[PDB]
């Protein structure tokens, strides 16, 4: 454990030191989790994140560095990243991100993401908040707390509820067949609000947010997603709200924009737009890496 | 784990990478001391047995005794083990595999009952952390169930068939787990064995894959014709009171 200069960065399963190497004294980020408070030792969770990362080696993947025993602790050594999507995106909210740069982030976010589908792994909370970037001009997923990972979900909703922004509308609908495209529409949602400056589905909770995206998207039927009326949580007394014209909600979006935006936000996961399918994207056709100045 | 939830965008590549991490932990498993003298032990028959009911008694999800396995072998054939400590560490893999696969979590307290004697859920998690050093805090595997699905996928199978199919070789898998002369072979040739039991000459599309399969996997079909014969075995002499009528 000694290689490390600490420096504080409210973290999760406690706190969350920036620090230094020893031999190499690099900027890593360390989480710190405790053997020995819990009835069942070691949390479960901390067992399922470390085998999960553990395969995820991308760059577009907060990198899992090591996982360091000692005392009655359990360090696990990050990659370190300055900061968060939202703090960007707020350092700059007048001023906006310029095109080239919402094109790369959009584009390594679905790189990562892409990775993590091939690996049978679901972020199933993507947003601003975990979404971390570098001086170098790069993006990557992080925190997969939420994740299902072959199969088994490291933590499930039902305590942890978060922000519903982002999730997906089969999720709120109690599909119980959901899978890889709760995660796109995520990052549908996310590549909106960058273009904006305001969050895509700015909804109350759980039942506005349903509402949010049908008084934006229209209230799906029978026609555009096969199976709605079934779903668990689908009510035949839903209100009948129509499309709004995408022109006006994401305005600065040039034809390509709206092409990519549209199909990662289909209502149908069957008709959704696959990560993968979206690299190849023409919005992609001419995609450099530019290298902002953080706001540090 | 639901089925296979989360597949449908895997391609052959990424079903193939899944298969080398299997070879690769089976190897880390397998470059172990006395390799042949463990899985020929009586003292594995009970604990691989004894692992099973408590499972089974628990209700326990059908992926935890698969891994409660894999990691009892290694914890055995990578370090030394008193025999007063067998007991406990059977449970402790126990107890790190529903860490890992269990829905409902698998209690300390109700192992070291179970386990009875000196045993304290105490102990069995001072264990568990000398344990998990030993895996270097990377619990779970790709096992010989988790495979049978990567397979079907690589041989384009439809998506109505993994279940019948899934069903019929786990019970297989279970009791060449605790055959200590089958449970010492690779995943895959367990899987492809089972698989072969299940879909030799009824399936249309495994018939026509197997070999190529085989030869990608370098394996030989005498080989898994061979397996298949060790699995019958596993089988015939699986008793889930071995751990009783012995102990
Ligand atoms: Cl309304």
């Amino acid at each position: 454990m000694e290689n490390f200069q600490k420096v504080e960065k409210e973290g999760t399963y406690g706190v969350v030191y920036k620090a230094r190497n020893k031999l190499t004294g690099e900027v890593v980020a360390l989480k710190k989790i405790r053997l020995d408070t819990e009835t069942e030792g070691v949390p479960s969770t901390a067992i399922r994140e470390i085998s999960l990362l553990k395969e995820l080696n991308h760059p577009n993947i907060v990198k899992l560095l090591d996982v360091i025993h000692t005392e009655n602790k359990l360090y696990l050594v990050f990659e370190f990243l300055h900061q968060d999507l939202k703090k960007f995106m707020d350092a700059s909210a007048l001023t906006g991100i310029p095109l080239p740069l919402i094109k790369s982030y959009l584009f390594q976010l679905l790189q990562g993401l892409a990775f993590c589908h091939s690996h049978r792994v679901l972020h199933r909370d993507l947003k601003p908040q975990n979404l971390l970037i570098n001086t170098e001009g790069a993006i990557k997923l992080a925190d997969f707390g939420l994740a299902r990972a072959f199969g088994v979900p490291v933590r499930t909703y039902t305590h942890e509820v978060v922000t519903l922004w982002y999730r997906a509308p089969e999720i709120l609908l109690g599909c119980k067949y959901y899978s890889t495209a709760v995660d796109i529409w995520s990052l549908g949602c996310i590549f909106a609000e960058m273009v904006t400056r305001r969050a895509l589905f700015p909804g109350d909770s759980e039942i506005d947010q349903l509402f949010r995206i049908f008084r934006t998207l229209g209230t799906p039927d029978e026609v555009v997603w096969p199976g709605v009326t079934s779903m668990p949580d689908y009510k035949p007394s839903f209100p009948k709200w129509a499309r709004q014209d995408f022109s006006k909600v994401v305005p600065p979006l040039d034809e390509d924009g709206r092409s990519l935006l549209s199909q990662m936000l289909h209502y149908d996961p069957n008709k959704r737009i696959s990560a993968k399918a979206a690299l190849a994207h023409p919005f992609f056709q001419d995609v450099t890496k530019p290298v902002p100045h953080l706001r540090l | 784990f639901q089925g296979f939830l989360d597949s449908s965008l895997l391609n052959e590549e990424d079903c193939r990478q899944m298969i080398y991490r299997s070879e690769r932990e089976h190897d880390a498993r397998m470059v172990g001391v006395n390799v042949d003298q463990h899985f020929t032990s009586q003292y594995r028959k009970v604990l691989t047995t004894w692992m099973f009911c408590v499972c089974k008694d628990l209700r326990q999800d059908n992926n935890v005794f698969p891994l409660a396995v894999a990691l009892l072998d290694e914890l055995f054939l990578s370090t030394r083990i008193d025999r007063e400590n067998y007991q406990s560490t059977a449970a402790v893999a126990l107890h790190i595999a529903g860490k890992v696969r269990a829905y409902m979590p698998i209690k300390a307290t109700q192992l070291a009952y179970l386990c009875g004697g000196a045993t304290t859920a105490d102990k069995l998690l001072t264990l568990e952390v000398k344990s998990l050093d030993t895996l270097s805090w990377v619990a779970d595997r790709c096992l010989s169930t988790d495979l049978i699905c990567y397979i079907l996928h690589i041989m384009h199978a439809p998506r109505e068939d993994y279940l019948n199919i899934y069903n019929l070789c786990r019970p297989k898998i279970f009791c060449a787990l605790c055959d200590g002369r089958s449970a010492m072979k690779r995943p895959v040739l367990i899987t492809l064995a089972c698989m072969h039991l299940t879909m030799n000459q009824k399936y249309d599309y495994y018939e026509n894959r197997i070999d190529g399969v085989c030869k990608s996997l370098y394996i030989t079909k005498e080989e898994l014709h061979q397996c298949c014969d060790l699995v019958d075995i596993a089988i015939v002499s699986f008793d889930e009171n071995y751990f009783k009528i012995n102990a």
